[PDB]
């Protein structure tokens, strides 16, 4: 199963913390979200807003994604996010991440109707 | 047999069902569960009555200073013949460290201990070393990363070292000890009877000055297989100061980690005399370092000296551009020993990818892994990768995550994967966007040839 909308809910949502607790946040999340299962996911971002405050970006500003496709709506509000980024000492199975918290606009892709988001594109 | 709740917030019923099993399990790994002091009480009790347990791992749990004290007391029974114990991120402060001495005394079975990510402070390390000394303590692998250990912690460790001959692995990474402390430590290591196999010191604050001291250890520790020195501004000088010991005929270092260490072209020149000299050096990271295309040109020359038998090379983010691919590729065609290549996060662009594709597509190539992660490859670049996938027989993995690839790109990759003679096994495409139409063809190709994984 796992609808691409679910893959998204799993891979990039954290409505509970409003900001990353420590510099040791990512190392856990990447683990408890199976991003370091087969190999270490190179990078991943988590958004700290409520889901509906995120599913609403699909009827917002329409922008072209990094790959030139047109279904990427960018949000107006600077949302509380977190950039997880593999460290130089990340030789899978041994995975390691550098946590950086930040508030930025988040562009995401939307697909279908219900026009839900299905891939995190970038922050600005 | 092996308990393993991991990332499950344990229900009070599952904990109680579990309880009597704790006295039967050989291995327990209660990593990141709802564990607290409460659970620790039962763990402790159950710990003192289990005659077979050999590894306890109470990772990422707010066990705390109180809860750890009790869990510890569980291991404090004759019955307890544990050999590996981890309490990574267990919120243990230099306060709960009070029982470490009494504890290491009774466990001459313990061989592995992980205390990382715990704010032991130097006060915690101190008490930790009072146990490490007793002739009834014989630890082999010690890990103390992210412990808020300043340089004060170095003398008592230098001390633990001059007295031990057991330790095979030491990892103190991510503790601001500086140049002075590491010298106090480098000194102690020198006057030590042990034969280490692994030594790790990341973001520890060394300077070129400390390499001079390392030069000895490396040159003399014949049991040293991995030397992880990343995130330390040693720069070119330190490197230079470091080689005399690496050439040491008694050094068989297999893995040398040197990422984000301030090395530029100059330092590779010093390193290349090693690759040419050392048939024992196998893995080697240089990610982060601004080697540039010339740093590249350089390394290539020694991967051609057939006496160089290096297998895994990582240059993630090393300021390379298309201009190195002409060299990178030439090496690739003639080199019979290199199997893995991390070229990620380097602006190679479509043009760079292609020379690789042509080089690699020649007969007899050997590279099994090529990670072109984040190298500015577009839909038009998957077209070279496509022809590549058809003609090359050697490649087992191709990472291409984080590029400007879309539907037409994948589709061109699939054209080649869906064919019959394709030898690839994993195509790594994390963070790439494609639609249902494609995802179907994917879940579909992932149907025809199931022994080929396409990860994302």
């Amino acid at each position: 199963k796992e609808t691409a909308a679910a893959k998204f809910e799993r891979q990039h949502m954290d409505s509970s913390t409003s900001a990353a607790s420590s510099s040791n946040y990512c190392n856990q999340m990447m683990k408890s979200r199976n991003l370091t299962k087969d190999r270490c996911k190179p990078v991943n971002t988590f958004v700290h807003e409520s889901l509906a405050d995120v599913q609403a970006v699909c009827s917002q500003k329409n922008v072209a994604c990094k790959n030139g496709q047109t279904n990427c709506y960018q949000s107006y509000s600077t949302m509380s996010i977190t950039d997880c980024r593999e460290t130089g000492s990340s030789k899978y199975p041994n995975c390691a991440y550098k946590t950086t918290q930040a508030n930025k606009h988040i562009i995401v892709a939307c697909e279908g109707n219900p026009y839900v988001p299905v891939h995190f594109d970038a922050s600005v | 047999m092996n308990l393993d709740i991991h990332c499950e917030q344990l229900s009070d019923a599952r904990w109680t069902e579990l309880l009597p099993l704790l006295q039967q399990y050989e291995v327990v790994r209660l990593d990141d569960c709802g564990l607290t002091e409460e659970h620790c009480k039962d763990i402790g009790s159950a710990l003192r009555a289990n005659p077979s347990l050999t590894e306890l791992c109470l990772r990422t749990n707010e066990l705390g200073d109180a809860g750890v004290h009790l869990v510890l007391q569980g291991l404090q029974s004759p019955t307890c013949k544990i050999q590996k114990l981890s309490l990574q991120n267990c919120s243990l402060t230099e306060a709960g460290c009070g029982v470490l001495p009494s504890t290491l005394r009774s466990l001459p079975t313990l061989r592995e201990l992980h205390l990382s990510d715990n704010p032991l402070g130097d006060a915690g390390l101190r008490l930790l070393c009072e146990g490490l000394l007793d002739p009834q303590c014989h630890l082999e692998k010690l890990q103390l990363e992210y412990c808020r250990l300043t340089a004060a912690s170095c003398e008592p460790l230098a001390s633990v070292l001059r007295a031990t001959r057991a330790l095979k692995e030491l990892t103190v990474s991510n503790n601001d000890i500086g140049e002075a402390g590491a010298r106090v430590l480098g000194q102690g290591l020198a006057d030590s009877a042990c034969q280490l196999e692994t030594l790790r010191l990341e973001n520890c604050g060394l300077t070129p000055a400390n390499c001079k001291d390392l030069c000895g250890i490396v040159a003399s520790q014949a049991s040293l297989r991995e030397l992880d020195l990343g995130s330390n501004g040693l720069g070119d000088a330190g490197i230079a100061e470091l080689c005399p010991g690496l050439l040491s005929p008694a050094s068989r270092l297999k893995t040398l980690w040197l990422w984000e260490c301030d090395i530029t072209a100059s330092g590779c020149r010093d390193l290349c005399r090693v690759l040419q000299a050392k048939e024992t050096l196998k893995e080697l990271s240089l990610a982060g370092n601004k080697l540039g295309d010339e740093g590249a040109r350089l390394l290539c020359e020694s991967l051609l000296q057939p006496g160089c038998q290096l297998e895994s090379l990582w240059v993630k983010s090393c300021s390379l551009t298309a201009a190195c691919c002409q060299h990178v590729s030439l090496m690739l065609t003639q080199n019979k020993h290199l199997l893995e290549l991390q070229l990620s996060s380097n602006k190679l662009g479509d043009s760079g990818i292609q020379e690789l594709c042509q080089a690699l597509s020649q007969p007899g190539t050997t590279l099994r892994v090529l990670c072109l992660g984040d190298c500015e490859v577009t839909n038009s670049g998957c077209s070279s990768l496509a022809s590549l996938l058809l003609a090359n027989r050697s490649l087992r993995e191709l990472d291409l995550s984080n590029n400007c690839v879309g539907d037409p790109g994948v589709l061109q990759l699939l054209g080649s994967l869906e064919q019959p003679g394709c030898a690839l096994e994993q195509l790594v495409l994390y963070d790439t966007y494609w639609t249902e139409e494609v995802e179907d063809r994917l879940q579909a190709l992932e149907g025809s040839k199931p022994g080929l994984r396409v990860i994302s």
